[PDB]
């Protein structure tokens, strides 16, 4: 990836991530 | 490679093993995110609870509506479930998919350190973070502007959710970068269960057809030619309907064979449809155009040149039989200046310093120059002229003759913004120029498509993929997608 880096030139998706609203109960009923 | 290196080429690994099971390998189908989520993340979704548990999945990822997941909606997707399970660890005090997870994990927490009850990295840890796990990336403070671009909520830390979007974000550039086992038997055999089904499967024929090069198609018409004992494209033909059918029909063709057929199309019947023979002729290079001409005679048993003679006339049937005979000087890379001034000048005395315009130089100079001698003598003509050369040509002729001119300075100009310009001419009003999408993005799929969908994006705002989404529905639009090939 280090030469990739050069190459690229890539937003953030904080509000696409946050929208998902998962949390740790989610995590808690998938751990079982 | 660094932990973190790792981790995030493990998650492009798992998208890539999954999406390429079928359809495109730049997106999950419903039923390749079922396996995943069997495979990769077991327990997570609930199937036993409800079997209807992955169409619900994909309704809540499937961000721009195509009812697939590509890489950028699943990597956002594996972040939240990231930083849920950071989150889940925090509050508390394998498969690979879930091992890059807890590796990116670990990362942040072997460079982070205490603040209240959250982990959060401070610039320096973020820092060393960036130096000794993704080496390269990071101006004298660039780390500085690092911490400002995913410190969110501005408390000059970046804590786990703030990490995970950048770790989606840059991983998600790499897919992108590099977008910018095949077997016919098989390949025939599904094409054939999916005509045989009661009511066709469309899905399946799209999905395989569309994801296949010429050649491999080829292939495949030939595996069920010997299958069957009936030609593939009659077959579908007898399957298909509308423009699902017109798209089909044309990708099963070889190259010139589309070509040849769509010209024979533009001037069969009453009238010209100089659009279409235009767009054709103006747009195709030297091997493309002597292939159509070979493979025209082959069909049609007639010189394309004598369809094109017989349907038009003038300086355009002049323009039109020069550039179909296809041997326009190809791209000799070494610059001949006193040409270009020349050819420069003549343009320009032929047209806007005279009244009327010597057609027949124009058309020397511009069906028989090399391409990239005629790009710097479109520039040098600039120097001479007022008007660059697509006004001159709006200001000297008109009609068929002007329309031709245009097209074909455009296309030696820059040909993929050309295509972009005729595929949002044909979708942006009332219904849809189909015949012109389809003949674009079936000729094109294989040839400058990334091109194409850059200038689009480039120009109009958003992407070709989202045009195409707005304009047609069904298989049709999906078939249409897949020759696309991905948003943006
Ligand atoms: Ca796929
Ligand atoms: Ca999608
Ligand atoms: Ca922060
Ligand atoms: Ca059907
Ligand atoms: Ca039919
Ligand atoms: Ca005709
Ligand atoms: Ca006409
Ligand atoms: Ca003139
Ligand atoms: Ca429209």
């Amino acid at each position: 990836f280090s030469d990739l880096w050069k190459l690229l030139p890539s937003p953030l998706p904080s509000q696409a991530m946050d929208d998902l609203m998962l949390s740790p109960d989610d995590i808690e009923q998938w751990f079982t | 490679m660094t932990e973190l290196e790792t981790a995030m080429g493990m998650i492009i690994d798992v998208f890539s093993r999954y999406s390429g099971s079928e359809g495109s390998t730049q997106t999950l189908t419903k039923g390749e995110l079922k396996v995943l989520m069997e495979k990769e993340l077991p327990g997570f979704l609930q199937s036993g609870k409800d079997k209807d548990a992955v169409d619900k999945l994909l309704k809540d990822l499937d961000a721009n509506g195509d009812a697939q997941v590509d890489f950028s909606e699943f990597i956002v997707f594996v972040a939240a479930i990231t930083s849920a399970c950071h989150k889940y660890f925090e509050k508390a005090g394998m498969t690979e998919l879930e091992t890059a997870m807890g590796m990116i994990i670990d990362v942040f927490s072997r460079y982070s350190g205490s603040e209240g009850s959250t982990q959060t990295l401070t610039k320096g840890e973020l820092k060393v973070l960036m130096e000794k796990e993704l080496p390269g990336f990071l101006d004298k403070d660039a780390v500085d502007k690092l911490l400002k671009d995913l410190d969110a909520n501005g408390d000059a830390q970046v804590d786990f959710s703030e990490f995970i979007v950048f770790v989606a974000a840059i991983t998600s550039a790499c897919h992108k970068y590099f977008e910018k086992n095949f077997d016919a038997e098989r390949d025939a055999l599904n094409i054939e269960t999916a005509i045989k089904t009661k009511g066709v499967d469309e899905v399946t024929i799209v999905n395989i057809l569309t994801n296949r090069s010429n050649e491999q198609r080829q292939d495949i018409a030939f595996a069920y030619q010997r299958r069957t004992k009936k030609e593939l494209a009659s077959a579908l033909k007898s399957a298909l309907s509308g423009h699902l059918e017109t798209v089909i029909l044309g990708l099963l063709k070889t190259p010139a064979q589309y070509d040849a057929s769509e010209l024979k199309a533009s001037m069969k019947g009453l009238g010209t449809d100089e659009d279409s023979l235009i767009e054709i002729i103006c747009s195709r290079t030297n091997q493309e155009l002597q292939e159509i001409n070979r493979v025209y005679k082959e069909m049609y048993k007639t010189d394309l040149e004598k369809d094109i003679i017989s349907d038009t006339s003038g300086d355009f049937r002049k323009l039109m039989v020069a550039l179909a005979k296809g041997r326009r000087a190809e791209d000799g890379s070494v610059i001949d200046y006193e040409l270009i001034d020349q050819d420069a000048r003549d343009l320009y005395d032929a047209g806007v310093k005279r009244k009327g315009t010597d057609v027949p130089k124009w058309i020397s100079i511009m069906t028989e120059r090399s391409v990239p001698h005629l790009q710097k003598v479109f520039d040098r003509y600039k120097s001479y002229s007022p008007y660059d050369m697509l006004e001159s040509i709006r200001k000297e002729v008109k009609g068929d003759l002007e329309n031709a001119f245009l097209n074909l300075v455009q296309c030696i100009q820059n040909k993929p913004l050309y295509f972009a310009d005729r595929l949002y001419d044909s979708m942006k009003g009332k219904g849809t120029r189909d015949k012109v999408l389809i003949r674009i993005m079936v000729s094109r799929s294989e040839v400058d498509m990334l091109k194409i969908r850059s200038e689009f994006k480039r120009k109009y705002g958003k992407s070709l993929y989202y045009y195409i989404q707005q304009d047609t529905k069904g298989d049709y639009q999906k078939a249409l997608l897949y020759l696309c090939g991905g948003d943006d």
